[PDB]
């Protein structure tokens, strides 16, 4: 389940917008 | 002498895996920075990246702005405006005072043509008090010099008021003669947190 | 001493260049490693990363315990466990007897934030002979010294005999304060395969 | 009179029947008026995701900017943006000299909640000659009165020249209290074709 | 007179709510009609209609002749077949005996050019015995007239005998000048049930 | 009373504007009321509506009870349940004290058929404390008059106390004599908040 | 379930045919 | 005369093995003739269906119009369509003038049903310039002979003009007597390009 | 896991 | 004469039946060949094959050099090549020693044009000892001749070696005039295995 | 003689087209008959039949039994059941009286392999009157002769009733001495409808 | 299932390559 | 000469930023370069697949072609070939006359299984003027040293006459041993564009 | 839920 | 059935 949502997430990652609305973890 | 050259060595290697400048970059996405995507310039409609799955081509697309906040400068992952003058906008990890400005472009030695007609020339970089401000605050007026090192540090215009900015406009207004578009490989934002 | 300075740095840079060690991870992705992700600490759930497309809010990312075995160690390309004690487990490449252990966490001066907080604290490394079994053996007991170089390196307890495992949970028993998650950047493993 | 009470009143209904103005929509959808959605504000993120794949909640929205030029405001049939300040970047169905604009909301008297604390209230309309445009020309601002009529008109500057514009924008500066979000049910865009 | 009054208005608003007319359209698809769509001619290519799926747009797309039996009728919301003759078949809910035609078209107020030339202007009606019969019945000869009212209405031709229809053909041969298309709002057909 | 007249007939359009009513339609379904599928009656199976793509048949189109809490009322944009007794279940927009119902059929004037005998007649309303509640607490018994208006609206039974409710179940009893099935074109829930 | 089936008749619906063999329920 | 024998034959082997018939198929698919799948008759509605999808079943058909042009023709690739009246538009491969047309259904020694009441009857082919022309130019009226071969050639209409066609249409008056529908094997155009 | 939730909660309006 | 009559007769089909030639064809893809479509010349683009799912088409596509050992060979079931010269090299179902290869074309009759000029004419066949081997052993230099018999045999060179070969490399040198492309329809290998 | 040797050859054609019997095959999948896949022995697993897209292994290609009721028996067109006996349950497209079953194989001249080791020898062929009977009803006891002709016939038993049959099991019982598989071409089966 | 993965290998069969690493039954 | 030794720090640093080898890389795929997927050797089929559908297991491959000419090279990141004989067509972003190569393998002292021997040994660049031409021009013949540097160069043979190449084929003849595979991570092509 | 449906009757011949 | 398998075994390197 996880390989098939992270094979989807490498598909949409470049076509995504990304908005940070508070700090991720670092 | 060798114990010191020894410590040389160490030392910039050290810095050198620091990001190369051993700085907070408030600007970069997985640390907190972002992109505000309608408030960035045309992209130059290139179709030049593969996307694939499972080894299978699927299609070509062009590199968005967010690149320019990620830290992979090998040739093409940069995001391509179209024309010689564009802008981006990016709000940062951290209300800050900012300090500096870097940018970086591949080296003419790594450029398939030998030349970097497609860096970004005069800049200038702007503080915005909130992601709806029209008139910002001017930071400094630059020109990434392409006879100069890949990655360029510029230094901000320091103010007498304490005014932080959490939100960043890159103003690029001319390019180094590509008559198609300009590439931003990667631009950071340093300064000192609130 | 001009050569001599030159082989230093070739050395130097060798080693860099080698993963920074010159010693193979058995826990790295990419070489065979996985995460048993059911043996995992639960993650932290942040509904702040927003990913949209076409300006239509889509899905809250968060990064898998996945990155843990991931090179990338650019400030947030880390697991983020919920709370300030937890656990990762690990299968590894190979059947080894493990000599010893390595965690990176980013350097203060690359933090957004200003400190390391989220960094690991105490912790210890136990081999497991199948994914089903609750502690293992003890390799041991150590303490990720946030004042420390951004990679530290630990060394297995020595025991008379060499039990191999390909198996490893990582407990983080404590971290550096945060009062909401701990951050892991890099583990990896080191030994002798069987 | 009962003549001219049935001419008053067929007069009427002719009017209502012509999407309620009698005046050409340039904005309207279906007649070739489209939304520039990478260029608006980002629409507002609603508490819970439309469905799950793969155990990954997606689509946290409700409605899509498109239905602000698309005729239908029974209650919910609005584009919901977050906060009280955002903007919608139209393409029009021709080059125009823009006369008018109008702005519809829900009467308060079929809202569930009791109030339309989130239509817009301040706002201004900016022509654009492309979508890249930072800074627009205004052509009015304005306020849609919480106590008037659903269906709102508001006349453009009086300009001495004429440009035509192909784009335009609306700038919401407030709304009348909501304190999550606000919502756009119809906008309209009125002129002369060049 | 004003309790007269009301009643005027009353009257005429009912009569408005019952689809304008207040009499059967024996050619509305909810109600039971059917476009024989191999048997319509040419649909203009325009690829003006976006599809969209949860916010995303997907393609563009032509309106097919299945739009000519739905009420809506906003600019944009009508069949485009190509060039300035064309015909169309339905199939109607019943069995009747035509007695008159309805055909709408958008106002000029509501057209973006000032002009509605792609409006149909000549056309005829048939009644057909069964969907393979090549030559029906003469039902009537028209012409939408662009300067008459948005909804017109045609009288069938009576003939003596009781020849009962459930199959209808529209036949345009003219339109108001439009070089390439010529768009039909809708259609509707009126008469006795048998 | 020429003013007075304009002023009767912008009043009774504006009244019209609103729904036709100007209050608040808690079961509406872009508002945010909702169809509890499964406590709703069978829905009637016809194989009489083909959905065909390039020639071939892939689908039998029915309408699902949703479009109970739609508002377009054409003839066949009507949920039809098998016989002539049923049931719908509706969860509301917002709790509240339900004040009367709104039950809309087409008039008999536009009706293919000729009649409305699939019109709803005698009918029940009653106030759900959860989903899984069989009777619940009886709000009102009425007939839809099939001789009286389109829209007809019915008044809750007054209480000594006023219950608020988020669910309400529609029992129809009867209809006007249709064999096969029964048919709701939509159904409107009033009242006032909690 | 039923989400997902309207979700794909919104995106079939223009591009079918419709036939009605009979009157459909009005 | 043994070796006259085998002449014969081989002739007859010959002429088998060049699709029975030894002359051009402008139909045939893999030569370049199609189905203008959107001009041909619904195909016949299966009593149920392929699969289903959210619980709605899908695809009620057997066999597409394609395979009238695709050489196989053992029982069941075939295309059914409803009733005893139906039509099939083929682009050639080329423009010709026609000279002969083939139908082949199986032999009754190989039906299942051991009848070929579902074979075509009467028909007529016609040629059209393009494939929205309503009254095609006919090339000939004919009858398949149940009681004659699989395959049957039939000469075109003898013409005194030359206009060539690329688009024929097959019309079927009726079939041997199957009730429910009609079966076509395959259909073959002969002729000489221009 | 193509799954359908239910929102439970009122939309904008 | 008769029984011997229907002894030839009878003898023919058989041989008819056997693939025509009664002879083992190691190149058939069903019986264990394989084309190496790396070492395969150019595809032309054709885009002329229809390809559907439910009857529904989705999309044109060329054939590729996997037809060429496959048995069907109607009008363009066949592999177009680029230009008038061309290569496939195809993996045997056994190490054979080679005794004669066939080539089968469309005869003119079955052809729309009338002619064959994108038949292959002058070729020759090599043996490979490996899929690597650049430079392989003769096996014969011929014509397909345009003006004989659709299938064509050809008598391998026999070599007093007996040096036996898996893989066969067909190199075609010219076509019969066709200034775009070449088609070959069977290629096919025969002789004794080891 | 001439016109009875034409006659005679013709005659040997017509067989020949009419699936070379001339017989109704109730087996036959396009004509309705089906295999009950979870009744078949075990399928012959082999990855050496490797199907790979832009170079990519995607899959190891088996053929399913649904081939043993396909026409098509070119070398490899069959179904191999793991080891050399198993059996097959066939649906037939009608209830029948069983009268007599075909077995085809392909002929050793025609075999890659040399042999034809693979077929089937001993084999007997039941009636089962609902998928979950064991035996079922004897209708023969047969073998396939490797010296024999291609296509074989066997006759049913007779019974002194006739019991209908739509559903035979083929049970082979042993094969021609393959160590691995056996390969089953094509079963028919022919008889009476009910 | 086996109809849907046979449907999907209609799909797939011309656009993929085929190679034998032996002898296919036969 | 202290500042001697910084000078020869920064200067490895400098050329170790660049790439290594601060030569443009026209191989790069970022910079331009792809790979010719289907002239490429078929990627190694591991033992077990990605993922099942339908029941089938599908993808039997690591990492696609595509990877080596990707810069990432730590272990996994490398495109596995069957066996010890391969070869990869890239198409370079420009037309250059080729000058050098660099082929990249991961070091023994990182190596999962202690070797290295799936590393290419015997290799030779060929230049070509279109991806389909069968035999290649020599650029040179080399030896990856096992015992040598991870990254190794190697010089183009000096050529009297200067071709310039878009299109190189890598050719593996041998590794350094391993029995299953080869394991490329990075081939670059370097020289001087027309 | 895309389940495959098994016809029981027999196609068009 | 779009199931996703794991290999448990080592990927080339
Ligand atoms: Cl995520
Ligand atoms: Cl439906
Ligand atoms: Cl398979
Ligand atoms: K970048
Ligand atoms: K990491
Ligand atoms: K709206
Ligand atoms: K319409
Ligand atoms: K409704
Ligand atoms: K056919
Ligand atoms: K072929
Ligand atoms: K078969
Ligand atoms: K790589």
């Amino acid at each position: 389940q996880e390989d098939s949502w992270t094979s989807l997430e490498h598909i949409l990652w470049p076509f995504t917008r990304l908005r940070h609305n508070g700090p991720p973890p670092v | 002498t060798e114990a010191q050259a020894r410590a040389i060595v160490n030392s910039a290697l050290k810095l050198y895996s620091q990001d190369k400048t051993g700085m907070v970059d408030f600007a970069l996405e997985s640390g907190g920075g972002s992109i505000l995507s309608t408030r960035c310039s045309e992209t130059y409609e290139t179709k030049t990246a593969l996307m694939s799955l499972f080894g299978i081509p699927l299609w070509y697309f062009s590199q968005s702005p967010r690149v320019v906040i990620q830290p992979d400068i090998y040739p093409g992952n940069c995001w391509a405006f179209k024309g010689s003058q564009g802008y981006l906008v990016v709000r940062l990890s951290m209300m800050i005072h900012p300090a500096a400005f870097t940018l970086e472009h591949i080296p003419k030695t790594l450029s398939p043509t030998g030349n970097i007609s497609s860096a970004p020339k005069d800049f200038a970089v702007y503080g915005l008090e909130n992601e709806y401000q029209e008139e910002g605050q001017l930071l400094g007026q630059f020109t990434y010099d392409q006879d100069g090192e890949s990655l360029q540090m510029f230094q901000a215009l320091k103010r007498p008021d304490d005014t932080a900015f959490q939100i960043v406009e890159l103003r690029i207004f001319s390019n180094w003669g590509h008559p198609e578009y300009t590439c931003l490989y990667r631009f950071r934002v340093h300064g000192e947190p609130v």
